[PDB]
């Protein structure tokens, strides 16, 4: 049973955040 | 099935106890999170011009079309009712469970959402943008049940659900005040704000202040005051409370007051009546878009009805609907007061508050009504608990179609539904600055 | 015949409005500043939240 705390669960919605942002980016610099 | 339950990341619990300053911080922060997550558009998204199919479950399940929350709080309510039923039909493993169906429904509701047929034409998109997206909303609901269940086990206030609920519609309240969006159509640079327009005709231009008034296009100050009108009437009738004067038998010396609040069920009545009406409402729409004489009887969709039974739940469009349909006014106000006090006397008997139960948590506790025998205790509680729901659902659902009739900002069921949890938030606020 | 169903039902709920205590001055306006509160750290955290990310949202698309 994986145990985490809420500043690991902050940090991974950060992360979410930040790798749909690169995915967006990444999606836009292949279609130019 | 032992495996697959314990796969799942869990929130440690804080054997520590969290100070109110840092259960406040946390809630904030997670607040801020889902804010966040519920404004980045999703990746793979081909076109958002067609209507939304769900766009009566965006107040209910605090959702926003296109982004990563579109799903919303439905990962918590969906886990919630199965494992109900699940109990109903027959530690941590039970958690677990929970959190995996959340998952399964939340995937199933993710295939549902892209095969609908928004985010453009699924054909075209491929299998490959498809499964994205759906990774895309699984990891959003991850996140979901992970903020619930950090604001649950004790990092945080409230539960995620209302928490949600509340900020959304407090958003939407917020924004349709003060947006310094910009709209024109012909008639020069319109705020979408109600007061940033008033102060920006003022500033342009007695006519702006009737403009701003009376924009029917756009948000009014009227129904901004409205909304006003409505947080404090609601929050007045939510002070009302029942005060039974009880003391102690089992052990002396503990004195106290049970107050039985008016709105007692403080917003079941809401969630479930919103609920049921947004359920029927895409239900009608799928059915009728899709391809009846019953299903024209279920609503003649055109979006708002005009006609059928979902026409006949709907609130009045204005003052001229009513004129020229009476009938349907007085069939929206008796359905609404009826399935609120309804579904309030049905709740108190389902969520453990009944009468018999409350005299039961006396008995066991040796609580009892002064100037009162011990025996007589569950029929003081008989006369009043259930009454105390009926009318706490009848002037929920009264104060409801007052403010939809008003044209308050954020629809009665919101404001209702901000209020409500506001307070409960607020009455837990109280209780840790006491304890 | 529910004419008596329903007219206890009134007079009973009429009944309990006049036991039930009704708010004050000072709780009321304790309990409204309290709601009045949250409610615009809740709706000005929206709203400057989609402030930003209206910008990010044009950029980033």
């Amino acid at each position: 049973g994986l145990k985490v705390g809420p500043v690991p669960v902050l940090v991974m919605s950060l992360l979410f955040i930040a790798s749909v942002f690169m995915l967006h980016i990444w999606g836009k610099y292949t279609r130019s | 099935i032992k495996p697959f339950c314990v796969i799942l990341p869990e929130i440690q619990k804080p054997e520590r106890k969290i100070q109110f300053k840092e259960k406040v911080l946390w809630t904030a922060i997670t607040l801020f999170i889902f804010l966040v997550c519920c404004q980045i558009p999703l990746f793979g998204i081909m076109s958002s011009d067609s209507a939304d199919p769900f766009y009566w479950m965006r107040v209910i399940l605090a959702s926003n079309r296109g982004t990563l929350m579109e799903l919303g709080i439905s990962p918590i309510v969906t886990s919630g009712l199965i494992m109900q039923l699940l109990a109903g039909a027959k530690r941590a493993l039970f958690n677990g469970a929970q959190k995996l169906f959340g998952m399964i429904i939340t995937i199933g509701q993710s295939i549902v959402y892209v095969m609908t047929g928004m985010y453009g034409d699924p054909s075209e998109m491929g299998a490959g943008i498809c499964l994205l997206i759906t990774i895309q909303l699984f990891v959003a609901g991850l996140i979901v049940l992970l903020l619930d269940e950090l604001l649950q086990k004790g990092y945080g206030l409230g539960s995620g659900i209302s928490l949600f609920i509340a900020t959304n519609i407090c958003e939407t309240i917020v924004w349709k005040a003060f947006s310094p969006t910009t709209v024109n159509t012909g008639r020069g640079m319109e705020f979408e704000g109600a007061i940033i327009a008033l102060f920006h005709l003022l500033a342009t231009r007695v006519r702006a202040l009737r403009e701003a008034f009376y924009r029917q296009n756009l948000p009014n100050l009227m129904n901004l005051i409205a909304t006003i009108f409505v947080f404090a009437v609601v929050i007045y009738f939510q002070g009302f409370r029942y005060e039974l004067p009880i003391r102690s038998t089992k052990v002396r010396g503990q004195i106290g007051i049970y107050p039985i609040k008016l709105f007692y069920t403080s917003n079941i009545p809401i969630i479930l009546q919103s609920a049921l009406v947004s359920n029927l409402y895409v239900i009608s729409q799928m059915l009728s878009a899709r391809f009846n004489l019953l299903v024209s009887l279920l609503g003649t969709w055109s979006a708002y009805p005009v006609g059928g039974l979902c026409y006949y739940l709907s609130p009045p469009e204005s003052f001229g609907s009513v004129l020229e349909d009476p009938v349907h006014a007085v069939v929206y106000i008796v359905f609404m007061l009826g399935s609120c006090a309804f579904f309030s006397k049905t709740w108190i008997e389902v969520s453990g508050s009944s009468p018999r139960d409350i005299a039961k948590q006396f008995k066991d506790q040796g609580m009892v009504i002064n100037g009162k025998r011990e025996t007589s205790i569950y029929r003081e509680l008989k006369k009043i608990i259930p009454t105390a729901a009926a009318f706490g659902g009848l002037c929920i659902g009264a104060l409801s179609v007052l403010a939809d009739f008003l044209g308050a900002i954020g629809s009665g069921t919101g404001i209702l539904l901000a209020v409500t949890i506001i307070y409960q938030y607020f009455e837990i606020f109280v209780k840790e600055q006491s304890e | 015949q529910f004419v008596e169903p329903s007219r206890q039902f009134v007079k009973d709920s009429i009944r309990l409005v006049k036991r039930c205590t009704k708010p004050d001055r000072k709780e009321f306006q304790k309990i409204a500043m309290a709601t009045a509160i949250g409610f615009a750290i809740m709706g000005f955290i929206g709203f400057f939240v989609k402030l930003i990310h209206i910008p990010i949202n044009n950029i980033i698309v």
